[PDB]
């Protein structure tokens, strides 16, 4: 009953479309939920995607001023792959922080709520609140806003408290059936970590997270879930994903410490490895969250000063909006599969014909086949959409 | 109102080299197929380049093969033809023009056209 | 080449009439990838018909193209003003062709 | 097998949040059932939220004075928690008044609808209407409007008739399978009785009630389900939880009798003990439903003369509306948690800026871990809102 | 797993309040189906309502001059009980004519559609087109319009096809799993035989119809599944049923034969016995179908020229507008319980400050405990409602 | 729990009406996708409704210009027969192309999105994207816009590639759980095989396609599901089916080659054989897709030159709109029946009155009984729905 993941990682030779949601275009004319930083997970049957709703929909009095992260309204939305937030959607947590998994037997939410400074974390597992924490650090308490993992019914879920821009601290929680049985504090290489996307390598938990201080390469963060001892290093490869992010020509990476280039931001991304080379997402422009792009850089995840692509897919076309993008493995029949979201934000903060922020989400999965070409971007018209 | 707009065509002397650009907007060069067509002085009308909707595949007629480029840049979403070894059988009214297949309907028909810019290749 | 002749030189006809025009095909074209324009001497071409019996958006019912095999024809119901211009046939495929031009004057 | 609730009670240091409706601000774009007086009831898998719907949704021509409490068109709506009451919600009887249970096997509705004088209680269990009662007094036969409680199968509810203020003939009646197989005339102290939050305290049920007639303090219903035992006193601390309610400096209880202390009206509430101590919530306003907040009294099941607070909690804050609140117990891995949801009205009844009355859903729940602080109101701006 | 129908006659001393759809009231905001002739049917879990849908909402162009009761565009809609005919309502079947089953197994619709004349009727079982037939009379074949009853698989459907004002054919059919394993026509003593309302009254079916020929007084149909033999009556108590009637000092019945008193139409409604005893219900208004009011004729299943009621309710109150009226029996746990519904009809038909023609539906069902006083109609206020 | 199909065929006498959306006329009232190219396919409990949906709504400023059938955002939307498609409607991939099996474990879905010349069909089994193929002509990669077969757990699907004036490669594969395991080239005399309606002829699948070079009889491709061997022919009845088409008094078919008769541009359709006879349906109107008309053709499948029609029905009014229709078999207790649906498409491109394009579904099955006569048009009116 519970999922181990066990199987081996499918082999990859790209990744083809799997969904796409609409929302934006449905909310012309509709009853949509607006809402940001969306994610998917999977249970043994089949796939659900998850937002945070602004307790809102988008032709909605209420959608005004809809950019803010952190209200007392937002709520942890639950769907089915594939079925748009509309009103009859189960809203399963109060949240402007969270994070889901399944450990085979039953649904594990995390979401975080409260003030600023003092805030809480509710652990909910099979529909009972049975756990709770408070901010350590008394700051902004933020999770992956992507999926967690369960090995043996043991799930990790990274939590950071602290500096936006500064030293945090980072812990591992280990929960067994919405109860937190450890927690260990962060240690290794890595320096700043934020909204991590983690993936099940057998036997541990592998997550590539976003440098919000010092950084243009991403952090990387094994978490043996045996002995709850955490290592931490960074993406090696000479292409850097987050962005901001300097040019292909003069970007650079350390493979132990941030590279001090253009890392003042950052947009949450994900990466995985095959063997040495390293399948990686980033958005196409290197200052906007503008296009969205996969690929494969040969020896990427032993070595730096590789900026050797392979395998190029662009997703989002490089003139479209795009945002936080992330991974979820699939247990196949043989073997395990990385899929992975991205998300497409539209509104507020860039596009001011409108008042209101909301995103869609567009779903690739990983081939052994073959694919071809295409862009799929969000498609909504904001210059006919009511404000 | 506004649509696909074409311009860049002017007096050159013959064995010259010219580029010719159009612009659209909605009308965009993401989701139709692009075509240049043009016309001699009062003569028919005649196609000469095709670019598909990714902009990879292209085809040319055979008068203008090898001395022609119908190519696209992101700027503003347009696309562009470069002419190079122009001869005197060159002036016209260039064209640029937009096109669909259906697959159920079959040719949707270069239902929106530019303007027209006039080439005229003398010494 | 699939050479589209527009087998009227010209209608030559006298207004508020039927007009049919006429296109003529080398080989066995299907009936598909054809299509009518109206080119008014000074403007861009305008599209008439499509797949050779479809009617354009923004275009009166009262133009009606028809044919299959190698023949194809358009028929105007009743000429007017306007329809005073030159006539198009034209085909996809690699390459495209254009057809010599079909003209339809005043009485 | 039926819910027997025999495991201890959980460890409680305060409530984690754990649901939010956001109806109002989803009724301003979107078709949502115009409510009030909720409640939330758990089968052994996850939880459902009842309301009492008036026939119609907010922006409606037939929503225009909606603050009416007895209508022939007011319907009991289920959903699960987390679903707004959209227009796919089922309605499960006719009813103005209403309580709910799950014995384990099947759902319990009791649903009163009827003339004002002359006014039947409908007992429909597992989808049949099993049972029937009229109204003994002659007057407005009311009942919990929360959840009643199942133990072994036999489940028990509170159901008041008589005058709304004076002395009102209050019974317990024990049903099996949708059948009153028992009915017990309530003896005790306590004298006036209404809207009462019962929880299972294995062996027996206790109610914590409403004194709508002469007390601030809130009545206690001891029911033995096995031997069909009733005994009456009052919540023994020196806080009460009523409203309206003497200031907290000038407060009194008496722990057998009504304290005769602004007792002409009340708000339906809850209380339960931890040992000695107990754990209580109340509005912060004393003669108003504005804000919400929980607390601990230390040896308040006791002793009287006791204003030793502890464990305080802002649920909603001062300025912003609440109303009815209530409690529901879960069944946990090894002990029985308490959760309490709160309802925050909005509407014609005081506000004046529109023409309908309705409600939205706050629900939290015991934790044994650490919490922070916050504030969740229910955030509809009713000046932009239909009209 | 088939449905016997085995067990005895629930005690009925009254009806009890069982379910109300508030359609109307609904529709004035938001997107509810137009509906007209409605039933309610139960599997041995719940119950599901069903009606013939116009093939468009009620703010709707197409709502207009939907007074008709024979379009190619009429469907048969099944909903839960309690859940309005929103947007996400199954529609079954083509029909313009219907009539539903549940035989323990799986569900049976026989759906009528076509033209007047030539007609066909579709027999579908378990999500399967099983069998069809066309019109024998080559006029308005037509059903009963409400749930058909099965006994051991085998389901029996009263259909009637020839001319209302006259001599008309009336085919009782035996279905198994959808197939039409015999077909008995009509003999004895009732002339003219429409919308039946049937129940299983064990070992067999039990049908009271309306009579649309000169008459007032309802027929009865005894079917006889073991061997498809089948007996004519009328109902025999001096109270008749049908509407248009006479007064209620001068009318009278046959037990026999009709009666001859304003049998110039007739609304389809329903009527059973407990001993010698009939219980049934009607229309209060005798020369329009307004109000509704049930009760018990003493020795009315037996004699005629008895006027003695007992045990009245008034369901609707006289001043507002009533319908179709049906029966449909649950399986209770030691007995067989019998439930009604009425059809709330508002619109163009008579009210002509709109252009749409609607029904509600309101369901109560039989209880041996006791009851009060009430009115629910539907409530619904159509000088303002959508245009 | 594999599905093998080994009855006998059901003994068809013709069609009876079976299923209805109404979807253009409720989208006047209600947010309802607007979609082409339906289909129906039933799991081995109940019918499923398949569309491509063009990522909008009908009220919507996205719905005009849907005229177009390949953009980024039309998915594959999948409802229960009957269900509208509302907002709530799970769209299961990206795809401007589809087709759909369900080999008695779990769905398959075959869609094809991606640029025009480079394009990718996606292979999804029970909730995880299985396999990927690219073009292999370099062409508009397109499938059957019906449902698959699948016998003991291999499924079929046909899938056509390059011009119709120019080489086309068509392709069968045959798929294992989502995987493909073999790929066999088209041969025989069919030069064009395009939008295929397959039904399981045990043991093998029959399908009939469209041509839309030089043919206006249909190709019909026998796969043997066991050795991988195709064959192909021409449905061999004189009166073909294809639209446009010849006068009947003048028609012709080869049943071995294209009979070069108004075979320029064709419509899907379906045929099937009843011994030598064939069960046919087609346009009434031979040039426009107006009405519907099915009938049976005496030695139509193996004898050029017969043109005695018998058990002609009209689906849809001769005055009518119609579109795509096609075949899907449903297992019965004893036979396998055959089931057809028609598309009705409203909207640009033959009324000039609306900006949008969208379609209804009409579904009949075959019976062995008797059925009357009818039409069951898509009733919308264009004329007074919101612009
Ligand atoms: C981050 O989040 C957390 C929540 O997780 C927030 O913490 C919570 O904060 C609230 C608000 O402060 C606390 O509630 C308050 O508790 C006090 C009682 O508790 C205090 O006093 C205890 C009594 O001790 C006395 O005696 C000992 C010796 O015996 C002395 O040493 C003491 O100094 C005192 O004289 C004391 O024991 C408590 O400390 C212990 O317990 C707490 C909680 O378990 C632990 O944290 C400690 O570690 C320690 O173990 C503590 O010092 C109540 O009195 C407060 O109620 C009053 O205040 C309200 C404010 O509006 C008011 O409405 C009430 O009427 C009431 O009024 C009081 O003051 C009035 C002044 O005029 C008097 O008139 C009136 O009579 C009354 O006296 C309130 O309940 C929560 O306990 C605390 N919860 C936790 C930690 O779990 C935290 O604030 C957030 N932080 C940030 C960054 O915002
Ligand atoms: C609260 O809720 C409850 C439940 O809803 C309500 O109770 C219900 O109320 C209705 C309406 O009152 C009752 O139905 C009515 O029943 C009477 C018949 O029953 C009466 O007469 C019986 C026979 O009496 C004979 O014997 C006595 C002496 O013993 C003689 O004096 C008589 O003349 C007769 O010969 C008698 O047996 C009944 O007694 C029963 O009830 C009493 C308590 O009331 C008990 O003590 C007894 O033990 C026993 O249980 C009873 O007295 C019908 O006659 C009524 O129908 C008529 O009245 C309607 C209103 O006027 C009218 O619309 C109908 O047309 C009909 O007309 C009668 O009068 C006409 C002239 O107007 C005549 O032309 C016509 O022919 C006819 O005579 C009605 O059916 C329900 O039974 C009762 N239900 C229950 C379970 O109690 C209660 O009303 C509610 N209270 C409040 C505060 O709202
Ligand atoms: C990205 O490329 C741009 C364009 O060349 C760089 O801009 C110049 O970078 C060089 C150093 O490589 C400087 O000497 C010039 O002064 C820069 N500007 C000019 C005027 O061209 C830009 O710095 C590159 N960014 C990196 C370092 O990745
Ligand atoms: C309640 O039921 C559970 C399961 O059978 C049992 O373990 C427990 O002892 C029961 N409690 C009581 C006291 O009945
Ligand atoms: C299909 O499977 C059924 C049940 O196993 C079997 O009876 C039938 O003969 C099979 N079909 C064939 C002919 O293989
Ligand atoms: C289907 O399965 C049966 C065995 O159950 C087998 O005999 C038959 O050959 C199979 N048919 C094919 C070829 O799919
Ligand atoms: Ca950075
Ligand atoms: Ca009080
Ligand atoms: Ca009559
Ligand atoms: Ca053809």
């Amino acid at each position: 009953e519970y999922r181990n993941w066990s199987k081996p990682q499918c082999g990859i030779t790209g990744f083809a479309p799997f969904s796409k949601d609409n929302s934006i275009r449905l909310s012309a004319g509709g009853d949509i939920w607006v809402t940001r930083e969306p994610y998917v997970s999977c249970d043994p049957d089949k796939c659900y995607q998850f937002a945070l709703g602004q307790g809102t929909t988008l032709n909605n009095v209420h959608s005004n001023n809809t950019v803010r992260d952190r209200t007392p309204y937002r709520t942890l939305l639950m769907n089915e792959l594939g079925v748009p937030f509309h009103l009859g959607t189960k809203q399963v947590c109060i949240a402007w922080s969270s994070s889901s998994c399944h450990d085979g037997k039953a649904w594990l939410h995390v979401c975080i709520t409260g003030d600023d400074k003092n805030a809480t974390a509710s652990f909910i597992y099979n529909g009972r609140l049975v756990d709770s924490v408070v901010s350590w650090s008394k700051d902004i308490l933020r999770t992956q806003e992507s999926e967690c993992v369960c090995i043996n019914g043991t799930c990790t879920v990274v939590m950071t408290d602290g500096s936006a821009s500064g030293k945090a601290d980072t812990k591992i929680l280990f929960i067994e059936e919405g109860k937190i049985v450890h927690t260990s504090t962060l240690s290794g290489s890595a320096q700043h970590v934020e909204e991590c996307s983690c993936y099940p390598r057998y036997p541990g938990v592998r997550c590539v997270c976003r440098d919000n201080w010092k950084g243009s390469n991403r952090p990387i963060v094994d978490i043996n879930i045996k002995d709850h001892s955490i290592v931490s290093s960074y993406v090696c490869s000479g292409l850097v994903g987050d962005t901001p992010r300097k040019n292909d020509s003069s970007s650079s990476s350390h493979c132990l410490d941030p590279n001090n280039e253009e890392g003042g931001h950052g947009v949450k991304g994900w990466a995985f490895d095959d063997g040495n080379d390293v399948w990686m997402g980033r958005t196409i422009n290197e200052t906007s969250r503008l296009g969205y792009e996969t690929f494969k850089v040969i020896e990427g995840w032993s070595n730096p000063k590789s900026k050797l692509q392979t395998n190029r897919q662009v997703i989002v076309d490089r003139g479209d909006r795009s945002g936080y993008s992330g991974i979820f493995s699939v247990e196949g029949k043989s073997c395990i599969n990385r899929c992975f979201y991205v998300e497409l934000i539209r509104g507020r903060k860039e596009e001011t014909e409108v008042l209101w922020t909301s995103n869609s989400i567009v779903v690739f999965c990983g081939t052994s086949g073959t694919y071809g070409t295409g862009s799929w971007p969000d498609g909504a018209d904001l210059n006919l959409m009511p404000i | 109102e506004v649509q696909l707009v074409e311009s860049g065509g002017g007096l050159v002397e013959p064995g010259g080299s010219l580029r010719l650009s159009c612009a659209a907007s909605g009308l965009t060069f993401s989701t139709y197929e692009m075509n240049w067509v043009r016309q001699a002085p009062g003569k028919g009308l005649e196609w000469i380049s095709h670019i598909s909707s990714s902009g990879f595949a292209i085809y040319y007629a055979d008068s203008v093969r090898g001395r022609f480029t119908i190519s696209r840049d992101i700027a503003k979403q347009s696309l562009d033809l470069q002419m190079n070894s122009l001869r005197a059988e060159d002036t016209a009214v260039y064209y640029c023009a937009r096109d669909y297949y259906n697959r159920d309907l079959g040719y949707s028909g270069m239902d929106v056209w530019g303007q027209g810019t006039t080439v005229t290749v003398s010494s | 080449e699939i050479v589209l002749t527009q087998s009227p030189g010209t209608l030559s006809l006298s207004p508020g009439e039927r007009a049919t025009l006429s296109c003529r095909a080398s080989q066995y074209i299907s009936s598909m990838n054809l299509a009518w324009y109206q080119q008014k001497p000074g403007q861009a071409p305008r599209l008439l018909i499509s797949a050779a019996s479809s009617r354009a958006t923004g275009i009166p019912d009262r133009f009606s193209g028809s044919g299959s095999g190698t023949d194809f024809t358009l028929t105007i119901s009743g000429l007017e003003p306007e329809d005073f211009a030159v006539y198009y046939c034209q085909k996809y495929g690699s390459p495209y062709t254009f057809g010599q031009g079909t003209k339809v004057e005043i009485k």
